[PDB]
């Protein structure tokens, strides 16, 4: 787009002029002299006890030719492409341009330079040209909204860059302010704004002059009322994102309470060959409480891994990792009032884990005997009735038939 | 400096009264800003509860299978790109949408505000005025299908009076309410069409599937790096879409002003490969679909072809001409009564010329496990047809299993082969349905569904051509189907011959119809599927077995061509002319044919499409192909 | 006193290299222990979910009017 193409210009325009603000005070000498232009300049020196401040070398920045000939280029091109942009969207409204603070500091620093084509002796004028920060802070805001070159991302970039002016602009002011005091270098005005954002204020260096303080009483109530809003904003995007080893093995469950896991994690860990292995749960309800409770657990915590999701979507499947499970445990809910929706729920999941992972053994427990014909492709499956009536018949005949059978199923030392 | 925490020291209290009042400000600071931050916190907590060019997406509860359906497809177009989505749900935002709303991808597009239709203000903050279409979609899973579409009905109006010049998109879920939102730009009735499409199957199989693949914008490049010749051909020829194009700007056709549509449609076919399947004069609206031979082209006419790109996009084919350089088609051209069904079921019902029972049978007739006067059988065994039968397993039977029988008894089908209807419900039909029904021939209902073996045994599933399951059945979404799923995989391990045709409401479930867990090649296309999905395909469910026999087909299909409506407004119009919804005089209908051996002389599709055009003036559409594959 | 925000100024840098250092090591605190404070924060949102003579008062749901 042609649009993007002059917006981007527009920030890297205003990102050159702040740039060619640096060489000029990094090729200007004060201590050679001062002056409007060309006649008299002079030197001047600063004196402690003199309550009275000589205005000249704040007033007055010696500008080279070619300097001040590229910068009026550069100024009048931001200003011809602002009423470009400006007369080209009109929106439906002629007034309220003015209003929003992007205009008026897109005129303080631009037509002063208009002006100084008018008077030559003007050319070496001090202009606020290192605020050409916030037309450019603002132009890359209004193109992080076209495209991302990720959401909370954009917000931090965006802190920094506010952060990265912050300094900017105390520092080009603070180091220009001090052209009357101290004529601080631009290095230590850095390193002097840099220790005062931070709340450190060392005191090395530290404002002599009224102007000088002024301006850092202001800065520090700038960065008051502008930072924060940046941070609220960082809250709303974090606050609206809220919402390992190998050997592994899957537990494809529909809802999982504590008396489930706790009777699985006490055998299936019983064995020292399964203890390098960990956990993962899948299941689609949000975790019971008591289950996080264990979950906390310093020796569940790194091994039980729980994911929200469904053993039908490939992507939770993905997430399990699945192909490379050692084995799936599809086990069926016994606290549901339909068996038969149960069993018709572990059938499909059962299908869903042998049709992602194939070569994945299957251990699935079924409720209801007719349905155990199409999950009989399972390496192991388990019939909740057929067990249960078959255990209660044969205490009928040898009694205590289900105490056998449970001693013998539960993997323990004999030392009870 | 001191209140900031900065404390430079270069001026700094040097007596004790200054020092004492400079701890005291700095307690009475650390006592009183906490209490106004507090007090921000608190009002914070409580406040706490673009472009141009967009469409608005008004639904009752947004899930994720809808949404991605719709994104994959209205974002599938390049002049749709710049084009962002509001969605008006009056419901909080499912957490697998939120998930997908911070995608980079769809952060900036996709827009959703919780509100309702009938409340102008959320009207106003989705500027559906400006809008350029908006898309009322109806509730599938809801258990009143009638309340839902009162409610898209109340929403249509709530548009139409709200933003009167904006071009409405409509998802009907039952016929008798159809004709309420018939001011709407385009309406796709659920029933109506997913019930044509079964009975089409039973006629010309996998119906469902030539439409499907012809519903969904694709490119034609899946299966293009597969090893299987039946994978790359059918994965190709599964870009063809219907266009349009005005005949005299047309490359494909306009070397053939003042010539038969049949003469057209074989030599754009032979030459460039393109399918004319139809027009549409500049004097009327109705689309026919092949207008005959009769027909003489004119340079105003609309062409519809199918074809894998458009006309505009074919830039290729023209420039690979350019590097290049049977008889003849000719350059022009009980006894049962013929007539329309007496009782319409619903408004809109479109009057098609059916075989009709010369005496209209009595509700007693009508049954199959009751016998009456005139008959005293109790099953299918005692009646004695002498076809195959068709037996639909539905729920209730409404408006829309009406939809079922029409396209079987209709006039230019076969009078010898017409299969008796059987109509498995759970219900007992109501009056209104057995007189909508009683005029058609051999058409018979009887208690029970799917999941009980005595019912279809009595219902003659021995001998039935086909079973066609309907029946409806969670927070868990895809679990919705587990019911179907299951007992239709009953049947197909009981009658592993019976031809089962089944619909499912999310295509993913599409995997399990005939699920062979112990088969390597089934399982085999799932690692397909799962490149097509990584190569972003729509169409991914595409090489299931079952979908491509015509086995399944999800009624998610009619979502797509609601969206397509935005881009091709002829193609709800298009389908319906093929199913036979509606019944344009002078158009044409789907029909099959059989290449049996004494077909082989004929070596080549293009030599059929000759054959066919110069003597009987049909067009084919595509191939039937089916290959020997022991399991 | 330098990471504590506290900067007596009793000694400071004194050549730029060093000044360079101090505000670098600055900026590598702004965005390093945030860092660590947001995994703080996750980790107690997670975890967020006497004498003698006592009597229990074990109910299924206590209301108001009972207690
Ligand atoms: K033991
Ligand atoms: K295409
Ligand atoms: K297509
Ligand atoms: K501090
Ligand atoms: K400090
Ligand atoms: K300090």
């Amino acid at each position: 787009r042609s649009s993007l193409r002059i917006r981007l210009f527009n920030f890297s325009l205003k990102l050159l002029t702040c740039l060619l603000y640096i060489v000029r005070v990094l090729l200007d000498d004060p201590a050679l002299g001062i002056g409007c232009w060309g006649c008299p300049k002079q030197n001047y020196s600063f004196n402690d006890s003199s309550s009275e401040i000589n205005w000249a070398p704040i007033l007055w920045v010696e500008r080279k030719m070619t300097l001040w000939a590229i910068q009026v280029i550069v100024a009048i091109i931001s200003f011809l492409e602002t009423m470009l942009l400006i007369y080209l969207s009109y929106k439906g409204n002629i007034w309220e341009q003015i209003f929003r603070v992007s205009f008026v500091l897109e005129m303080i620093n631009t037509l002063p330079f208009i002006i100084t084509i008018f008077w030559p002796p003007l050319r070496n004028l001090f202009i606020p040209v290192f605020l050409n920060c916030w037309l450019a802070k603002h132009a890359l805001e209004n193109m992080i909204n076209d495209f991302h070159r990720s959401a909370m991302f954009n917000q931090v970039l965006i802190l920094f860059c506010t952060l990265l002016c912050l300094v900017f602009t105390g520092t080009c002011g603070i180091q220009h302010l001090e052209r009357a005091g101290e004529n601080l270098s631009l290095l230590t005005s850095f390193y002097f704004c840099i220790v005062t954002f931070s709340t450190v204020g060392y005191g090395d260096v530290t404002p002599k002059i009224w102007p000088s303080q002024l301006l850092v009483v202001i800065m520090i109530c700038v960065a008051l009322v502008v930072l924060p809003l940046q941070f609220e904003e960082l809250v709303y995007l974090w606050m609206e994102r809220q919402k390992q080893t190998e050997k592994h093995v899957v537990l494809c469950v529909s809802s999982l309470k504590i008396d489930l896991l706790m009777d699985f994690l006490n055998e299936f860990y019983a064995h020292p060959r399964l203890q390098d292995y960990y956990v993962v749960i899948l299941c689609p309800t949000e975790m019971d409480v008591q289950v996080r409770r264990v979950l906390q657990i310093p020796l569940w915590s790194q091994r039980v891994i729980y994911l929200q999701g469904s053993a039908l979507k490939d992507q939770d499947l993905m997430r399990a990792k699945m192909d490379n499970g050692e084995a799936c445990f599809i086990l069926s809910s016994r606290n549901e009032v339909d068996r038969t929706a149960a069993d018709h729920q572990t059938i499909l999941r059962a299908w869903a884990v042998k049709d992602f992972a194939p070569n994945c053994p299957l251990y699935v427990q079924i409720l209801k005997p007719e349905n155990k014909f199409h999950v009989k492709f399972a390496d192991h499956v388990v019939c909740e009735e057929e067990c249960k009536y078959a255990m209660l018949a044969l205490n009928c005949i040898c009694p205590a038939t289900s105490t056998l059978i449970t001693l013998l199923v539960h993997t323990s030392r004999g030392q009870e | 400096v001191t209140f900031s925490t900065v404390g430079y020291g270069d001026v700094t209290p040097k007596i004790w009264p200054s020092q004492l009042l400079v701890v005291i400000m700095i307690c009475v600071a650390l006592v009183v800003l906490p209490l106004q931050f507090e007090e921000l916190v608190y009002l914070w907590m409580e406040r706490q509860k673009q472009t141009e060019k967009h469409v608005v997406l008004c639904v009752s509860s947004l899930k994720i299978d809808l949404l991605m359906d719709f994104l994959n497809e209205f974002y599938a177009h390049p002049r749709l790109q710049d084009y962002y989505v509001v969605i008006l749900c009056p419901t909080e935002m499912d957490v697998q949408v939120r998930r997908v709303l911070q995608i980079p991808l769809w952060s900036q597009r996709v827009i959703y505000l919780q509100g309702s239709a009938l409340k102008d203000q959320d009207l106003m903050r989705a500027k559906m005025d400006n809008g350029e279409a908006c898309f009322i979609l109806s509730s599938r899973n809801e258990v009143d299908r009638t309340a839902a579409d009162h409610q898209t009905i109340l929403r249509a109006w709530a548009v139409k009076d709200f933003a009167p010049n904006c071009p409405l998109y409509v998802q009907i879920l039952k016929p008798e309410n159809k004709f309420h939102v018939k001011f709407a730009d385009h309406v796709v009735c659920e029933e109506e069409c997913k019930y044509a499409m079964l009975a089409l199957n039973c006629i010309c199989p996998a119906t469902s599937t030539l439409i499907t693949l012809l519903v969904h914008t694709s490119r034609g490049q899946e299966g293009q790096e597969s090893p299987e010749q039946w994978q790359r051909m059918y994965g190709r020829c599964s870009g063809n879409e219907v266009y349009h194009i005005r005949m005299g700007d047309s490359k494909f056709f306009r070397e053939y002003e003042g010539k038969s549509f049949t003469y057209a449609a074989f030599h754009a076919h032979k030459k460039y490969g393109v399918c004319l399947i139809g027009l549409k004069r500049e004097d009327n609206k109705s689309i026919l679909l092949n207008p005959g031979p009769r027909h003489i082209l004119a340079a105003s006419d609309t062409c519809f072809y199918i074809n894998i790109t458009k006309e505009e996009n074919s830039a290729f084919i023209f420039k690979q001409e350019e590097k290049r350089k049977i008889a003849p088609v000719l350059e022009l051209a009980v006894e049962y009564v013929k007539g329309y069904p007496p009782n319409s079921p619903y408004i809109g019902s479109s009057p098609t010329l059916c075989h009709l029972l010369p005496v209209k049978a009595p509700f007693c007739c009508l049954r199959l496990d009751k016998g009456c006067k005139h008959n005293s059988y109790e099953d299918a065994k005692a009646y004695g047809f002498k076809n195959k039968l068709i037996i639909v397993s539905a729920e209730t039977a409404g408006n829309g299993l009406y939809n079922f029988i029409v396209p079987l008894r209709a006039y230019y089908r076969s009078r010898k082969e017409l299969n008796p209807i059987v109509l498995l419900l759970d219900n007992k039909p109501d009056h209104h349905f057995l007189e909508a029904i009683c005029c058609f021939p051999m058409v018979y209902y009887m208690e029970g569904s799917v999941d009980n073996l005595d019912s279809l045994l009595q219902c003659g599933i021995i001998y039935a051509d086909n079973l066609v399951v309907v029946d409806k059945e969670a927070e868990e979404d895809y679990m919705a189907d587990a019911k179907t799923i299951v007992n239709v995989q009953t049947m197909f391990r009981l009658f592993p011959s019976l031809s089962i045709t089944t619909e499912l409401t999310h295509p993913s479930n599409m995997r399990f119809m005939q699920f062979r867990a112990k088969d390597s090649y089934s399982l085999a296309l799932s690692k397909l599927e799962k490149r097509e999905r990584e190569n972003g395909s729509n169409l991914a469910f595409m090489f299931r077995l079952p979908f491509a026999a015509g086995r399944v087909f999800s009624i998610s299909m009619l979502d797509t061509l609601l969206y397509q409506s935005f881009v091709k407004d002829y193609m709800i119009t298009i389908t319906r002319l093929l199913l036979g919804l509606d019944t344009t005089p002078g158009s044409g209908y789907l029909c099959a044919m059989k290449i049996t051996e004494g077909d082989l002389w004929i070596r080549t599709y293009g030599r059929l499409f000759q054959k066919l055009c110069s003597s009987s003036a049909e067009i084919p559409i595509g191939i039937y192909r089916t290959e020997s594959h022991v399991f």
